[PDB]
């Protein structure tokens, strides 16, 4: 069956230049002198929202900066110029050659000033503890660039038995990101140690943020 | 303005029928579609049911797929038999008009998980803790997906960071972060709201400090 | 335009 390529799978600009993006169909999906060739902006929480339909002509309620063209097998999309907002996952999408199919997306990050996280770390809640069950949460905020270390120092010492991770996509209007380390153990492998860290080992400072607390 | 929305069980087990509605409100016009998500981020194309009552399938689901609508409920209907765990996904309906040929407006998507296990409302947790104060809310021990986090019933809305969830023990845990003033907490209330679909249940939680 | 299986046709 036809698949659409699209090409970079993720490619980073900074805010004024110009984004390009790649879709090739392996056959043609072209009818009637026209292109079934389309485009879709995806953030999360977000369904996809038309940009271009028909292969160039700009939705109706879309911002003049986005525009592409192509034809029959080779098609793209370009912003110009590019604004935080535009920070998202970029789609093609054929309906006119049975199976219809979108590419499988480009994501767009957006460069900026490189910014420190912000550290907050935080105690076992007296609920948690109350129904029995531990966890220590560590929140990097609002960071550039998207490579970021941490590291949870139990006593002075490493733990890797309990630690669980999760980042954001780009913020739409600061174009930071930000992360969240959590930590589980019950209510007792918890109260048998008492020094607890995060270590935020990110670029913007060439030493460690360090944030703790006591049991 | 027209405007779609689905809604269906965001549970199902496998080898079970998934049923799903889609609701349109702003006016035999055009094409209807089924569109979905994969966990892992990839669309693919589910089908229509045309203005003339006339269906389209992708031939990948051809077998297992069905697509009505009724248009004195101004509604349209997905039936997909047989599901595995490889149909877990959030599943939209868009429509096509003729004005565009492609997929003009769009539902705001709802999740359907395929899965044995059971239904697990989650524990809400505060996470108590400068000119800026972070507060927070652990959200563990759900299933399944999705949950949604707001804060002050969603009068509060900058600052906030809400987390992708992550699976352990058969289960989600997602965290939520929020800055404020530090002059006006604790002095001015603060309550993290949790809504968890699939077990239809709503937790505010207050951070005291 | 008119779609039959898929594709558009007058």
């Amino acid at each position: 069956n036809i698949v659409l390529t699209q090409s970079p799978v993720s490619l980073a600009v900074s805010l004024g230049q110009r984004a390009t993006i790649s879709c090739r169909a392996s056959e043609s999906v072209d009818g009637y002198g026209n292109s079934f060739l389309h485009w879709f902006q995806q953030k999360p929480g977000q369904p996809p929202k038309l940009l271009i339909y028909l292969a160039s002509n700009l939705n109706s309620g879309v911002p003049a900066r986005f525009s592409g063209s192509g034809s029959r097998t080779d098609f793209t999309l370009t912003i110009d110029p590019v604004e935080a907002d535009d920070a998202a996952t970029y789609y093609c999408q054929q309906n006119n050659v049975d199976p219809w199919t979108f590419g499988g997306g480009t994501k767009l990050e957006i460069k900026r000033a490189d910014a420190a996280p912000t550290v907050s770390i935080f105690p076992p809640s007296s609920e948690q503890l109350t129904s029995g069950g531990a966890s220590v949460v560590c929140f990097l905020n609002n960071f550039y660039p998207k490579d970021i270390n941490v590291k949870w120092k139990i006593d002075g010492s490493e733990r890797q038995n309990g630690v669980l991770n999760s980042w954001t996509d780009q913020d739409s209007k600061d174009s930071t990101y930000s992360m969240s380390s959590t930590l589980t153990l019950t209510k007792d492998e918890y109260e048998r140690h008492n020094s607890y860290t995060c270590e935020a080992t990110h670029k913007t400072s060439t030493s460690p943020i360090v944030k703790s607390f006591n049991r | 303005e027209v405007q779609l929305q689905e809604s269906g069980p965001s549970l199902v087990k496998p080898s079970q029928t998934l049923s799903l509605t889609c609701s349109v409100t702003g006016d035999t016009s055009g094409y209807w579609n089924w569109i979905r998500k994969f966990p892992g981020n990839k669309l693919e194309y589910m089908g229509y049911i045309s203005y003339s009552g006339s269906t389209y399938y992708n031939l990948s689901l051809r077998s297992r797929i069905s697509i009505t609508r009724d248009t004195s409920k101004n509604q349209y209907y997905l039936q997909l038999n047989s599901v595995t765990t490889e149909d877990t996904a959030t599943y939209y309906c868009a429509l096509i008009t003729t004005t565009t040929y492609a997929m003009d407006y769009w539902g705001q998507g709802t999740s359907v998980t395929v899965s044995s296990a059971k239904t697990t409302p989650p524990s809400v947790y505060p996470l108590a803790p400068n000119s800026m104060v972070t507060l927070g809310c652990l959200v563990k021990g759900y299933f399944p997906e999705p949950v949604t986090v707001t804060w002050n019933s969603g009068s509060l809305s900058s600052g906030v960071h809400t987390f992708p969830a992550v699976l352990q023990s058969d289960l989600y845990t997602l965290s939520s972060s929020v800055t404020v003033p530090s002059s006006t907490w604790p002095s001015e209330t603060v309550t993290c709201n949790v809504a968890h679909p699939a077990s239809s249940t709503k937790v505010d939680k207050k951070i005291v400090p | 335009l008119i779609n039959t299986n898929g594709s558009w046709h007058i």
